[PDB]
RNA sequence: CCGGGCGGAAGACAUUGUCAGGUGGGGAGUUUGGCUGGGGCGGCACAUCUGUUAAAAGAUAACGCAGGUGUCCUAAGAUGAGCUCAACGAGAACAGAAAUCUCGUGUGGAACAAAAGGGUAAAAGCUCGUUUGAUUCUGAUUUCCAGUACGAAUACGAACCGUGAAAGCGUGGCCUAUCGAUCCUUUAGCUUCGGAGUUUGAAGCUAGAGGUGUCAGAAAAGUUACCACAGGGAUAACUGGCUUGUGGCAGCCAAGCGAUAGCGACGUUGCUUUUUGAUCCUUCGAUGUCGGCUCUUCCUAUCAUUGUGAAGCAGAAUUCACCAAGUGUUGGAUUGUUCACCCACCAAUAGGGAACGUGAGCUGGGUUUAGACCGUCGUGAGACAGGUUAGUUUUACCC
RNA sequence: UCCGACUUUGUGAA
RNA sequence: AUGUGAUUUCUGCCCAGUGCUCUGAAUGUCAAAGUGAAGAAAUUCAACCAAGCGCGGGUAAACGGC
RNA sequence: UAAGCAGAACUGGCGAUGCGGGAUGAACCGGAAGCCGGGUUACGGUGCCCAACUGCGCGCUAACCUAGAACCCACAAAGGG
RNA sequence: CGUUCGUCUGACUUGGGUAUAGGGGCGAAAGACUAAUCGAACCAUCUAGUAGCUGGUUCCCUCCGAAGUUUCCCUCAGGAUAGCUGGAGCCCAACGAGUUCUAUCAGGUAAAGCCAAUGAUUAGAGGCCUAUUCUC
RNA sequence: UUGAAACACGGACCAAGGAGUCUGACAUGCGUGCGAGUCGACGGGUUCUGAAACCUGGGAUGCGCAAGGAAGCUGACGAGC
């Protein structure tokens, strides 16, 4: 899902639903928060 | 467009084939019956696998409709149907001008 | 598309764990009457390395 | 010793099976208009009206010119009666350029929902009175035209009405645009459900509405530089051909400058095809697309050199012009360049053509495949005519 | 894949 | 399961958007089954109504903006 | 601006068509056609190429610019002597 | 293939055995590799797949002989439709005609006009008006 | 193809092979039989050359002889110019 583009970039949020199908569930799975506190 | 509510017009009913007084109301499409054959045929066709089986019209172009006036004879109590030209605003028995 | 790498690990083909030089499962002795009611003495004979 | 519970944990919850609702580019299938001085972007010339092009019957094209349409109106529809509009002249306290009244003139110079063109004066305009004919039933004809449909219109017939004393007029709007099939749904006014009935439901017949604006009417988003096929020279990107606006070069006049030494405004006539456009005739079962290196010929619109004429030519130098293409026109810094711009030498460092000469002669720095960065753009895949770096140059023995 | 109904699914107390 | 890419040094502001997430309000929407009321019945009507959606909060070393 | 450009009206033509002339050429001029003999013409020509006069007659031109020389047609201007 | 070049005690080189198979594998990631085949291998079959598109389409003479235009169509390199053409006839012989003449209707193009309406437009003259005036 | 000798494609040569066919449904035309009828097509009988041929089944098999109407249902009273 992160592949492609003319620059290396995800292009959509890397946080993904808990119920996403396999193959779609990549990145940060069911994250309550992101970033460094 | 403004139309009165007590038009005198020809009634074709066999009781009085002449000019009688009519009440004027606006026609509205009746409630769709779930038992209509085309509806029963459509529901049988939609069941199962295959997705949408009939064309679903999208490209609307008209911004008006032909208003249909129901005319009720005050002797027979039978009805007549009459469509008028396309109008954006319509009312029956509004306030007269002047 | 094609099957992603995260999906291919569940088939366990080349993603099975490397266990050829492991010394066996590490776990307590099976619970029995002596342990349930008293004590049993064992002696430590080796302290060994387990790969992985 | 006795208990016919292997020992725990959870427990009618979870789990299984079947239905129902949500989510679901993880995956499947499909689509992703047309016209078009290539295509795309733009526009709409796709239904549709007026004037003109249009060549005094009709018909008539272009992405021709100037505009318009998807509405609006119970009156702005019908009819009867009465009246006359724009504007001007002269008048009357407040009151003047425009407030209200009066007389005279007034062929429409006004108004008639709208664009434009027609048309209309005891009206088709304005004011008032009564009204709903903007009604029912089908036929016929006109315009479009295949002489099919639709829309729109006209002339009758058979009713029922309105208004007028009446003849008459009225089947919407003074005329020319103002709109929509089959299937399905819904509505308005007897037939069937086939063993017979009662009786809900359903299906029919006649006539409207719900809509297709790509308007004789599929239900529909992108990208490909990883790409494929069938074909196009019906169709772009080299060359060549026509043209010469633009580019370049040359003239005529003579107001001025300093009239015609040398120049020359305002005008005006040409030539050329080393510019760029315009076109799309040739080539898409392929004519190897930039530049330079090398090599030969050709032109003259002559830069130098030969011989001359002119000067606001004392000399020296320079400028203008003529006959003249015989001989020359170079070495370098930056840049892939072409073009450019500087250094230097020189008599001088003129301009061009030959498929923008020349890749089975080379080279491959640039353009322009596939890898990969950046900036901007895009949700994305990807794009960029922006920059950057790496990227196979085949064959001659035939005439 | 989540979610509800039925089925698996029984027994007794307030 | 992802992003960045040794060390040094530092990583500002932004939770409106799109995502992700929450133990939060509860009724705004809201399926099948089940419930009730009419009807001779087919059927119709009505209330109830799961998750999700909506409402509210968190989150940028999430996508991203400045 | 123009174009061997792009688009209309009437008619003809080429496309679908040979044959004679325009040296050559889809369309221009003549003319349309079975296989032949004889006669005569169209357009166009009569110095040679090339069949047919170096025919009869009047002027104009002299090009030391390649003088000039056949509709379409294969160009030339303003201005000068 | 030659010369030149990178690495060489490690994320090193290599044999055999074994595992993973096509919308699948495997990938220190180039859409790379998967038997000279990869942006979805190869084999047989469905299958003589479809094609408005390109190419070809075989004897002679004789007679007749076109169209590139109308309308509609997701129509624009295609169809149907009318027109143009052939064949088959059949019915008959006064009827006609891409022509003139006689008569009679209709037209707003060329030209002209502005010293006529609408519009544009130069100049004076005599008292805003009047009579002229150049040019559309 | 508007236009080909084309610097537009195919073609080195020769031999053999090589492309509007068969079937179904309609239609016009023509030919043959019968004619308000016609068809013997599936079966049966028979057949000493026979997968021919010959005979036979229709008082209702198919098309015709009668429309119109959604249907319920009705159904041509006999022409002049
Ligand atoms: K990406
Ligand atoms: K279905
Ligand atoms: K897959
Ligand atoms: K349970
Ligand atoms: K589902
Ligand atoms: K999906
Ligand atoms: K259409
Ligand atoms: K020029
Ligand atoms: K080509
Ligand atoms: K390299
Ligand atoms: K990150
Ligand atoms: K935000
Ligand atoms: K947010
Ligand atoms: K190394
Ligand atoms: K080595
Ligand atoms: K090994
Ligand atoms: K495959
Ligand atoms: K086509
Ligand atoms: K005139
Ligand atoms: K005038
Ligand atoms: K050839
Ligand atoms: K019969
Ligand atoms: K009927
Ligand atoms: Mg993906
Ligand atoms: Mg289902
Ligand atoms: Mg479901
Ligand atoms: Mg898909
Ligand atoms: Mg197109
Ligand atoms: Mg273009
Ligand atoms: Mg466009
Ligand atoms: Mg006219
Ligand atoms: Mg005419
Ligand atoms: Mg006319
Ligand atoms: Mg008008
Ligand atoms: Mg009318
Ligand atoms: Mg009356
Ligand atoms: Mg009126
Ligand atoms: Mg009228
Ligand atoms: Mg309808
Ligand atoms: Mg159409
Ligand atoms: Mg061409
Ligand atoms: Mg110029
Ligand atoms: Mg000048
Ligand atoms: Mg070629
Ligand atoms: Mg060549
Ligand atoms: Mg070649
Ligand atoms: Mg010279
Ligand atoms: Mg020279
Ligand atoms: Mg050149
Ligand atoms: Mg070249
Ligand atoms: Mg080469
Ligand atoms: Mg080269
Ligand atoms: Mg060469
Ligand atoms: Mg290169
Ligand atoms: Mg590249
Ligand atoms: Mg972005
Ligand atoms: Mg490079
Ligand atoms: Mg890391
Ligand atoms: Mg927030
Ligand atoms: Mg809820
Ligand atoms: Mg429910
Ligand atoms: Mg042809
Ligand atoms: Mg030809
Ligand atoms: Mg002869
Ligand atoms: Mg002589
Ligand atoms: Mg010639
Ligand atoms: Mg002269
Ligand atoms: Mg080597
Ligand atoms: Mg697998
Ligand atoms: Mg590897
Ligand atoms: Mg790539
Ligand atoms: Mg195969
Ligand atoms: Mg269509
Ligand atoms: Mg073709
Ligand atoms: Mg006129
Ligand atoms: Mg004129
Ligand atoms: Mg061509
Ligand atoms: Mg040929
Ligand atoms: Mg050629
Ligand atoms: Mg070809
Ligand atoms: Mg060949
Ligand atoms: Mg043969
Ligand atoms: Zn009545």
């Amino acid at each position: 899902p992160h592949g492609g583009g003319n620059h290396q970039h995800i292009g959509h949020a890397s946080t993904v639903r808990r119920d996403a199908p396999p193959g779609q569930k990549v990145g940060l799975i069911a994250a309550r928060r992101t970033g460094r506190l | 467009v403004n139309v009165p509510k007590t038009k005198k017009t020809y009634c074709k009913n066999k009781e009085c084939k002449k000019h009688t007084l009519h009440k004027v109301t606006q026609y509205k499409k009746g409630k769709d019956s779930l038992s209509a054959q085309g509806k029963r045929r459509y529901d049988r066709k939609q069941s199962g696998y295959g997705g949408q089986t009939k064309p679903v019209f999208h490209k609307k172009a008209k911004t008006t409709k032909k208003i249909v006036l129901k005319l009720q004879c005050q002797s027979c109590k039978h009805y007549s149907q009459r469509a008028i030209k396309r109008c954006k605003h319509f009312e029956i028995g509004g306030d007269k001008k002047g | 598309g094609r099957v992603i790498r995260a999906q291919r690990k569940g088939a366990g083909s080349v993603f099975k764990s490397h266990t050829h030089h492991r010394k066996g499962p590490a776990r307590f002795r099976s619970l029995d009457f002596g342990e349930r009611n008293g004590y049993l003495k064992g002696v430590v004979t080796d302290v060994i390395h387990d790969p992985g």
